[PDB]
């Protein structure tokens, strides 16, 4: 058929699924970036969920 | 005996004049992670320099206020103040003035020139002049401080997040490395992007030269 | 031995005969790595027998499918035993119960 | 039971605790399940079939 | 843009493998990349002694058992790997131990050296349960680290996987102090269980100097 053939599956879905779920009230709630390199910074740092 | 391996090959590649790639090889088994984890904590939150931390702007009231004459909000013109970079030589705190009048951009070069503040890079953009008639003026405060210090935590004055540490990304990485009959060994990259206030390989001069230095009554 | 169970370990460890079972009260007079020797009660006595049992002991013999089959004593010098008493475990078998 | 027997051992009753990565020192996000498990080892030993 | 040092404030001794050390003062995000440098470090590094070689006068190979003795030479090899010794002098030594008579045979029972002390003279050896059954055998311990087996380095030679690691449970945890008249001040506190042959403040000075001898490499460009 013409679907593809490699596709991840099991651990890699469920992490890529967990790091793009959304909350409510979390750590960090409202601030305004640059851009990618500081919401990297700011959860590597610890000050952002 | 207490010898251990000490690295011989040292690669560096220089993508940018503020963007480095750093290889080194041979480890011992663990040494990488060992390494590299305490080197990037002191480089994200231990780092020190100048930044911007508070705005007062004449026309504006509060950070959801309008203003006419420019095409962008107050929102944007906090964010862009957020990423200037500026040098201080020889003081702790400073206040800097902006004025401009016309219609066109409105850049970092228009800062009015001081003795003991360098600006990084001069085509910056802050503001946006739609009309001939309207300006816009401005004072900024520039402090010294440690890592990155929200706005939340601090609590006609607005205030802004501040970036101390020139430090912009830091990344690395443990691959295998196979010393003659010895193929159980670490191979350690680091990946490094700055501001431009400094060269990344000075930076890691200092975090390696700090964290030396902070260990120095133990060892004997 | 498992931490958690049902309660068959002990009969099917005991029904395999692996181990070496006493056939006769008494108490352990010589034990060694090899041999144990038991002193066998008045009670269960013949008119005419010394009243000594002998037990030799499997040493590192291969089976099969090429494992190990080895023995060894868990009685002290001294002690008494009934008979059905567990005298000595042989493979995956820790105090008389089937371990794997 | 299973709950009574860990509360006599002062163990929390839901059977997770908190762990931290040996690598980075950092600790992870959720409460994980640890305990002890009965596990064997087979006769299809990969030196027998290379 | 300066920084406290810290220092070692107290030594807490709990038992004869049991200890406690306290560093005085930290700033802020120290203390988690110090714990962490120094417990990776100290679990990996630290140099020690073991048991390489076995002798007994009698035997031929590990397989086999000996007249008047409780248990097999496999299983008297398995105990003589947990014993724990101090070396001053050098690093290779030869022991002899010799007894006789019913009873178990231990530690206690080995030839006193001068420069080779036994920390747990309690450890038991084997059994014998005969009154004319003797044992007679010779011990090689070296020094070194890390884990060799045997299988990766005449007729008689026994020889045992040597783990050299004196070190065995690792902990640290960070606290808030009260140094001067601040109130971002930290404390630092490590715990460690050994097995009894290393002294907790040489074991830390070790760990610190391998640290800054590994850094020298990144200061240099």
């Amino acid at each position: 058929n013409g679907e593809p053939i490699i596709v991840p599956s099991q651990d890699v879905v469920l992490g890529l699924y967990y790091m793009t779920r959304d909350c409510v009230n979390a750590k960090g709630e409202g601030m305004v970036l640059t851009g990618p390199k500081e919401a990297e910074r700011l959860y590597r740092s610890g000050l952002a969920s | 005996v207490t010898e251990f391996l000490k690295p011989r090959l040292v690669d560096i590649e220089q993508v940018s004049s503020t963007h480095a790639k750093v290889t080194l090889e041979p480890l011992e088994r663990g040494f990488g992670h060992t390494l590299g984890n305490a080197l990037r904590r002191i480089l994200l939150s231990s780092m020190p320099g100048c930044a911007v931390t508070e705005v007062e702007i004449d026309g504006v009231l509060h950070e959801y206020s309008t203003k006419e004459g420019v095409q962008e909000d107050i929102l944007e013109i906090l964010l862009n103040l957020k990423g200037l970079a500026v040098r201080v030589q020889g003081k702790d705190e400073v206040i800097l003035t902006l004025n401009k009048s016309g219609i066109g951009p409105v850049t970092a070069a228009d800062i009015t020139h001081d003795g003991d503040v360098e600006i990084v890079k001069p085509q910056h953009v802050i503001c946006h002049l739609t009309d001939e008639n309207a300006s816009i003026s401005m004072r900024i405060k520039v402090q010294r401080g440690r890592g990155y210090v929200p706005a939340s935590t601090r609590i006609g004055r607005l205030l802004v997040d501040a970036c101390y540490s020139p430090v912009e990304r830091i990344a690395y990485n443990v691959e295998a490395a196979r010393v003659e009959q010895r193929t159980d060994l670490d191979k350690l990259v680091i990946e490094m992007e700055t501001n431009g206030t400094i060269d990344p390989e000075e930076a890691i001069r200092r975090a390696a030269t700090i964290l030396a230095e902070q260990l120095e009554a133990f060892v004997d | 031995k498992p931490l958690v169970g049902t309660g068959m370990e002990r009969a099917v460890a005991v029904d395999s005969g692996v181990t070496a079972v006493a056939k006769r009260g008494g108490v352990v007079q010589y034990v060694d790595a090899s041999r144990i020797v038991i002193k066998v009660n008045e009670d269960e006595m013949y008119p005419g027998e010394a009243g000594i049992d002998i037990y030799n002991l499997t040493k590192y013999t291969r089976s099969n499918q090429n494992t190990c089959i080895n023995q060894m004593p868990c009685v002290s010098l001294g002690e008494p035993v009934e008979r059905g008493d567990v005298l000595a475990d042989g493979p995956s078998t820790d105090l008389g119960e089937l371990a794997l | 039971e299973i709950k009574e027997l860990l509360k006599l051992g002062d163990l929390p009753t839901s059977g997770q605790i908190r762990l931290y990565d040996g690598r980075t020192g950092e600790q992870f996000e959720r409460p994980v399940t640890v305990g002890y498990m009965y596990m064997l080892k087979l006769n299809h030993l990969v030196d027998d079939k290379m």
